[PDB]
């Protein structure tokens, strides 16, 4: 019926192209200026978006999908009739929103006290990850640790234990076992011959290479627990779990801050060239014109006037409350912009390349129908902007465009210090992002029961992960509703599937650049035939199947940990020679509270 | 040979308003003196599409009517106005004859017609049943119908008003920005003095 259903996406746009774009430019005027004003404008142009959003829907539901024969009307269709919200009666919708209005509440407004010393009250993002970050002080961070999750975690269980019940509810209304499953079907492909991916295969493709992963991470667990043990010589065990609160941060999820204390040579300095960019008299429009050089080297499109005329670049020069946290926009009809407060320094610097890297790939697939406007996948969007960071980051780079002096050496010490930040960055992440995924699956799934959500949640950290709690909580408690991204209702399997996409795409490009060397010594700046590469993709948005898209750039459809390994092979050649007079690998049994 | 009853260019490429692209303007010029050169030289223009006669010859021929068709259109659809042309503007809202005897010439104009809020006073029509003839205009409001029903002329399920507006806006990106576009086309029946290039001894 496609002379019906391509005449409704046509009147779609026409109307969808503008509010869109009012909504749009709501939510950015809010951000640069944080006022009631802009705050009601937001919230009414919302408003307007999302029941036009309801109504075009319910028009699109007219046309059945196996009528349609084009496959991209087909997928502009499915993409707005989608259900969603409103499956469910009134009051279910109401109550369900109270709960998430609720659970984000507890979140961003849970501040913790030290019932030793009032002053130490305070919320997490400010001041209380400090502690967790930089404090040497076992007990100092116990207590920040525990009081997150006896004041915000448990509070926050109950909606949780409701939740997932409403969850589930609208999932099955939408047709889908849960609410896990609801979220998988990202990654679904079905109907395109040779690049179908089914939603339980994402399952499989995580369990399978996670198996594949683990032993770059017991290495590097063995290490950390080595130089852990010097700083904490009566607490860590050298076979066992490390207990979490050591590990630099509320959860444990990044092992960035331990770098300090396993530093492999900290005889060597570091590749910072932050003084660099200050003694050269670099401000942020020489940080963003570096990052756009860049991109242009390798044959993508400058920005456009409109981003050099209306992007936040930098903070506000007086006292104006303003958010930046750094982000890349594509405001509709064109107009792509940057918002950040760039400071002189190397993380802006590679900050201005991974958000630029999302315009980019926004300003490649502008040309697709409305609807089809985003990336492949939800971890593709990141896996571009990290490419695109992390080869900006290399020493060759750095000393090409004036960074690092002319008489910089590279040596073999340098070289490891530098993969095992990024291996603690990277690798002592992806067990943290998958056992938290595999457990919410469960969870939705009804495999693991509401009196057994903390007893699994910490088995299973021990025996994926490989950390053990300081204190045996109950079921009173739900570590994981403390976490941003679940009281905050964001799917978390993103990161992996993004890491695992970084490599591939890396060593693809690296080797259409025809470099000679090191995969961590990869730069493909001005060099085009790995820009045309990836652009090739980039231009898709969703009209493709992810695992096509994919297979365009990178020889595959799926994923593959290969380019990881070998990205990091070097410094697991090192640990693995390191190590000697350790044990690889951790017990279950062991706890910091065991007596 | 002196001359003074020069050809009014002047207005129509540097008009208050112009009109919508559903619903262009034809300016008739006849009996006289052009002078094309302060169009081909002014560097106010981004486009000068010529099919037949050229900014070369031009300022020399003499035709016996020349038009200048004129409206308002978003950017992206600049490169439809051709001789050849497919697409929503070429095929039913401004359409060219494949033997297009002129020139198609376009400017930016976002600091004077985009507006902030959104300009919505330029119209294109999103639905026909039929494409255009060249040089047909077709300014009819009735519902345009894509099912099995008229529904009595009201906006419905496969109901559409064929008419929707241009959202311009001075913040627009290149190609959402709102472009001017005069077309001249050139003919010549019975007596070529009636348009002339200038005149010398
Ligand atoms: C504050 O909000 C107002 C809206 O009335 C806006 O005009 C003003 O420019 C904003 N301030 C800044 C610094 O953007
Ligand atoms: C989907 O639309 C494209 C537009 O060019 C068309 O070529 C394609 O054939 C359509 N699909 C089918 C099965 O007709
Ligand atoms: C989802 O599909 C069902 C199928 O009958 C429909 O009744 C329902 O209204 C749709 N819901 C939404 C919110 O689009
Ligand atoms: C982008 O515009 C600038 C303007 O100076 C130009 O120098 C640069 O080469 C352009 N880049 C591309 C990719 O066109
Ligand atoms: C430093 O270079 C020397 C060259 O003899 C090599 O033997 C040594 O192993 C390198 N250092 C490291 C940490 O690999
Ligand atoms: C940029 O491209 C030029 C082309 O000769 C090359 O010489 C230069 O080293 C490249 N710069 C970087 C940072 O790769
Ligand atoms: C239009 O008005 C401007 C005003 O500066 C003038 O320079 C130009 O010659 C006029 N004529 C045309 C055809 O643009």
């Amino acid at each position: 019926i496609e002379e019906q259903a391509k005449t409704f996406l046509d009147f779609f746009d026409s109307q969808a192209e503008d509010l869109f774009y009012q909504s749009s430019l709501a939510s950015w005027n809010y951000n640069t200026n944080i006022t009631e004003e802009n705050v009601q404008n937001m919230n009414n142009a919302g408003d307007k978006w999302s029941a036009f959003l309801k109504e075009q829907s319910t028009l699109a539901q007219m046309y059945p999908l196996q009528e349609i024969q084009n496959l991209t009307v087909k997928l502009q269709l499915q993409a707005l009739q989608q259900n969603g919200s409103s499956v469910l009666s009134e009051d279910k919708s109401k109550r369900l929103n109270t709960i998430l209005n609720t659970m984000s509440t507890i979140y961003s407004t849970g501040k913790v006290c030290n019932p030793d010393n009032p002053q130490e009250c305070l919320l997490l993002e400010p001041g209380l990850n400090e502690i967790m970050a930089n404090s040497l002080d076992y007990n100092e961070r116990l207590w920040a640790w525990e009081s997150w999750r006896s004041e915000v975690g448990k509070q926050l269980r109950p909606l949780y234990e409701e939740y997932v019940v409403l969850k589930n509810e609208m999932a099955r209304a939408n047709h889908y076992e849960d609410y896990g499953d609801y979220w998988r079907g990202d990654y679904e492909v079905n109907g395109v011959d040779g690049y179908d991916y089914s939603r339980g295969q994402l399952i499989e493709d995580v369990e399978h290479t996670f198996e594949e992963i683990k032993p770059l991470y017991e290495h590097l667990h063995a290490y950390v627990r080595a130089k852990l043990m010097n700083a904490y010589p009566s607490y860590i065990s050298p076979i066992g779990c490390l207990p979490a609160h050591l590990l630099g941060d509320m959860w444990g999820r990044f092992w960035t801050n331990l770098y300090s204390l396993t530093v492999p040579f900290g005889q060597k300095p570091n590749i910072d060239v932050t003084d660099a960019m200050v003694d050269q008299a670099w401000d942020a429009q020489r940080i963003f014109k570096e990052a756009e050089k860049f991109f242009v080297s390798v044959g993508l499109p400058n920005m456009t006037q409109g981003f050099w005329e209306n992007s936040m670049l930098t903070d506000p020069g007086n006292v104006q409350k303003a958010v930046c946290h750094p982000t890349a926009w594509d405001l509709g009809k064109g107009d792509f912009r940057i918002l950040m407060c760039t400071k002189v320094t190397m993380d802006d610097f590679l900050t201005a390349h991974h958000e630029m890297g999302h315009i980019q790939y926004d300003m490649a697939y502008a040309a697709q129908p409305f609807l089809l406007r985003n990336g492949a996948n939800e971890g593709f969007h990141e896996a571009v902007g990290e490419i695109m960071s992390l080869s900006a980051a290399t020493p060759k780079h750095l000393k090409s465009i004036g960074l690092l002096s002319p008489d910089f050496q590279e040596d073999n010490e340098t070289e490891i210090n530098f993969l095992l930040k990024q291996a603690l960055t990277i690798v002592g992440t992806l067990p943290f992002t998958y056992m938290l995924e595999k457990w919410r699956w469960m969870v939705f799934k009804g495999e693991i029961p509401k009196d057994q959500w903390m007893k699994k949640w910490w088995e299973m950290k021990r025996e994926i992960v490989g950390v053990v709690e300081p204190v045996p909580h109950d079921e009173t408690y739900c570590d994981p509703a403390s976490l941003f991204h679940v009281s905050n209702d964001y799917s978390f399997i993103r990161y992996y599937t993004r890491t695992l996409y970084q490599f591939q795409f890396q060593e693809a490009l690296c080797q259409a650049a025809k470099h000679e060397g090191p995969l961590h010594k990869c730069d493909i700046s001005n060099s085009t035939e790995a820009g045309q590469k990836l652009f090739n993709m980039l231009r898709l948005g969703k009209s493709e199947p992810w695992t096509l898209a994919l297979e365009n750039v990178v020889g595959a459809k799926n994923m593959n940990v290969r380019p990881l390994l070998n990205y990091f092979e070097p410094l697991f050649t090192w640990l693995k020679d390191q190590n000697k007079n350790s044990f690889v690998g951790w017990s279950t049994d062991w706890s910091p509270y065991a007596d | 040979p002196n001359i003074t009853n020069l050809c009014p260019f002047g207005e129509v490429f540097n008009a208050t308003r112009f009109a919508s692209v559903y619903a262009w303007n034809r300016k008739r010029i006849s009996n006289c003196v052009a002078d094309y050169s302060v169009l081909y030289n002014s560097a106010s223009f981004s486009t000068f599409k010529c099919y037949g006669v050229s900014p070369t010859k031009l300022n020399d021929l003499c035709f016996t009517n020349v038009y200048a068709d004129s409206f308002v259109i978003r950017g992206d659809e600049v490169r439809q106005i051709a001789p050849g042309q497919t697409g929503k503007i070429a095929d039913y809202n401004y359409k060219l004859p494949d033997d297009f005897t002129g020139c198609v010439i376009a400017w930016n104009s976002n600091n004077l017609d985009s507006k902030v809020g959104g300009n919505y006073n330029y119209l294109y029509r999103l639905f026909r049943k039929s494409n255009l003839k060249p040089f047909e205009r077709d300014i009819s409001t009735e519902i345009y119908q894509a099912g099995s029903t008229p529904c009595n002329g009201v906006e419905g399920f496969n109901c559409y008003f064929p008419l929707q507006s241009y959202g311009f806006q001075p913040t627009n990106g290149v190609g959402y920005q709102p472009y001017r576009v005069v077309v001249l086309s050139f003919e010549l029946l019975h007596a070529p003095a009636t348009v002339c290039g200038p005149k010398k001894s």
